[PDB]
């Protein structure tokens, strides 16, 4: 349900922690999961959004 | 001599100028975030735990 | 929309906020829908009137 | 029925003097012009109708 | 009475319509290459020899 | 100099072949770059002429 | 003088030959380093193009 | 040019321009030549009347 802006904000702080170089391997797998789950959600949002403008901006 | 055709025509040209503003405005903003989200996903795939 | 004079005024304000860089998409795509909606309807009136001014050529 | 020629023309002259001021909003100008040309057609036909009455009557023999 | 100001405005309206059309054609053109490039690149990075 | 009438015909077809797209990207970049220059020049001529007529059409000489 | 369509066509032949998995490992590395060269060579074109039309189209 | 030559030339431009079958650039350059003639013709009248003024002024 998360809106676009809240999604990109949460991804930011996940990557900073994963990139710290300091993390137990067990939690790194829970980090990577929630991570790609956010990015894939976001990627279709822009394709969802651009579809609107292509439909809206086209005369038909 | 007082027909309104001349004033009508300016409005159509004037309106067109505004539509081009909207499209180049919005089109450019979408690409900014299309590219901003690509950088973060690039960094994420650099950090995968496979190795 | 309001009278045609303000219809132009409304479109000016919209392009003010879209231009200003601060906005989230989910309340920008709707706006851009409203901006073009306002503009496209405006085009319809002016096109319709000009045909009727053929009466000058009647 | 349409008003008399003289009353039709007086209405028209008020419209023209209002457009000539060149300060109406565009919608009023278009709305005013459309009814302006409507009145002129009434007057032109009415005046052309009177010239036909004189012509048919003017013949020495009423023909 | 025979001034050309009416016809000049119509020309301005006509020219703007033309740029909107062609500037849109190329803007859709570049995207068609945007997808094809990024489609083959993803297939390439899915074929790593490191594993 | 190119008259107003012909520029439209030139601009008209360049829009057509672009809309087809069969031309490669490198040619498209060059061509659309020239097409816009036609629009820039044509647009300026009209603006230059209209301001010339309005002063003459006014009470000024 | 690698125009854009030359690179894309060249790249597609390279990727398809990899996925059959028929190569000796030594040349899978030889033709994977050529794969990523053309990926960035192609991308530099669009970055060159998009930055260009913007100055051309913009005032 | 004389007063009669000017009006005869100006009368042609109005006639052909009235027909309206002209290229746009031709119409613009023809119309603008008309205003040159009109100002040239008008100057003749003000100079003609100003000559009569000096003759008929008793001093």
């Amino acid at each position: 349900p998360a809106s676009f802006e809240k999604a990109l904000s949460e991804l930011e702080q996940i990557v900073t922690r994963l990139e710290s170089g300091d993390l137990p391997l067990e939690e790194a797998l829970n980090e990577f999961e929630r991570g790609v789950q956010l990015a894939r959600q976001g990627q279709a949002k822009l394709q969802q959004a651009e579809q609107r403008v292509q439909i809206l901006l086209s005369d038909n | 001599q007082q027909h309104p055709q001349l004033r009508l025509a300016r409005q159509q040209t004037m309106l067109e100028r505004l539509q081009k503003r909207m499209s180049f405005a919005l089109e450019n903003q979408l690409k900014r975030t299309g590219q901003q989200q690509q950088r973060l996903t690039q960094r994420l795939n650099q950090q995968n735990p496979q190795p």
